[PDB]
């Protein structure tokens, strides 16, 4: 229903035999770009950074908790519908309530504030992962989202990217209190009026 | 010539070295130190398996979800292979090899309604007590992330028995 013209990039090489930990160049350039276009992160990536095209290992932490500022990345603001979801993934419910509030928020915050990133613990991995909310269906209940450990695109049902929410907002899941995790949104997005 | 993608989780009780397997499997490495990063959702190691055939293994480290025993769907979804781990040198971990096989099992399966292929994993280096693979793993090994002495072997036995279904 509501997507955003955004480049997908894969932290895969062009032959796929070559997983590098790039989700964080990835995610950011996601939601820092427009129309398309690839954003310029060239001067960071580039710089011989010794987390991009790595396979042991990507970006720390601390350092990338400083590279959100610069690049003037924020935490989502503060919200009601937000405040229910985060306590529906604290019970870990989704009926049908739940859904209608997830719908709701998805939808609003791509409306107003553009895609959102999402910093969680990895599913497969004892580190944490970078993947992008950018658009959603009501009509599938679907939502749009960019990870870049996909070949492309995917069109995810609400209950799994539920399910991916909680590891950033449980307790249960996140560990040594990585403050880090949530979901973010690009400061200088300017929202078209609603008429 | 063909090209698979395959999923495999490694799940097992808190302590056996599931990360160090895949440390050790994937990265060449074997390390004490941990470093807190942002970078992957899984681990990859590609496999030259044949002439024609290539495989590619994603390793799912269950990681924060082991001590709780509960898998989410986002996490065993289209899982084709399993590694389950204990320590052995400490009976408590092997009790909830039956755990975690269990809740496997019921959540996860081949399309075909037959059960993935689990391998047993015995890190940490009793051998007429194979008995226990009448509990559905397709066999066991003697594997050390430190010194990888059967981890190869275990993948490979994995990568076989999947590339049959
Ligand atoms: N001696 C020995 N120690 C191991 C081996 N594998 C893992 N460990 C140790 O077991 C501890 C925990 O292992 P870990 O990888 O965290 O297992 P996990 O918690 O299930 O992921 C670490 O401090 C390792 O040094 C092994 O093959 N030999
Ligand atoms: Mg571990």
């Amino acid at each position: 229903q509501i997507i955003h013209h955004r480049n997908f990039q894969s932290q895969f090489d062009t032959t796929g035999n070559t997983l590098y930990n790039n989700a964080w160049v990835c995610s950011l350039n996601v939601i820092k770009s427009r129309d398309g276009n690839n954003y310029s992160a060239l001067e960071d990536i580039t710089s011989d950074n010794q987390a991009f095209n790595n396979i042991l290992e990507g970006i720390d932490i601390i350092e990338c908790e400083n590279l959100l500022k610069e690049m003037n990345v924020q935490k989502i603001p503060e919200s009601s519908l937000f405040t229910n979801i985060k306590e529906a993934l604290q019970a870990e419910v989704f009926n049908s309530t739940v859904e209608d509030d997830f719908e709701s928020f998805i939808s609003y915050e791509l409306q107003n504030h553009g895609p959102l990133m999402l910093i969680r613990p990895s599913l497969g991995s004892e580190c944490l992962h970078a993947e992008c909310i950018v658009g959603y269906d009501s009509e599938v209940k679907k939502v749009l989202i960019y990870d870049s450990m996909n070949t492309s695109p995917e069109w995810q049902s609400n209950i799994d990217v539920y399910d991916k929410l909680t590891l950033a907002f449980n307790d249960k899941y996140k560990n040594e209190d990585c403050s880090i995790c949530g979901l973010y949104y690009d400061g200088v997005y300017e929202p078209k009026p609603l008429h | 010539t063909r090209e698979h993608l395959f999923k495999v989780l490694v799940i097992g009780e808190l302590g056996v070295g599931k990360t160090s397997i895949i440390k050790r499997y994937v990265h060449q490495l074997f390390s004490q130190h941990y470093r807190a990063t942002i970078g992957v959702d899984f681990a990859l190691k590609v496999l030259n398996w044949d002439s024609r055939t290539l495989v590619r293994l994603q390793l799912w480290d269950i990681a924060g979800q082991e001590r709780f025993g509960n898998m989410t769907r986002v996490y065993y979804k289209e899982a084709v292979g399993a590694f389950v781990v204990f320590d052995i040198s400490r009976s408590s971990t092997f009790e909830a090899v039956l755990k975690w096989k269990s809740d496997l099992d019921s959540k996860v399966h081949l399309p075909n309604g037959s059960p993935i292929p689990a391998v047993l994993l015995a890190n940490k280096c009793s051998q007429v007590d194979q008995f226990c693979k009448e509990h559905g793993f397709a066999g066991w090994f003697e594997t050390s992330a430190k010194d990888n002495i059967n981890i190869e072997e275990a993948a490979r036995f994995l990568v076989e028995k999947i590339l049959v279904n």
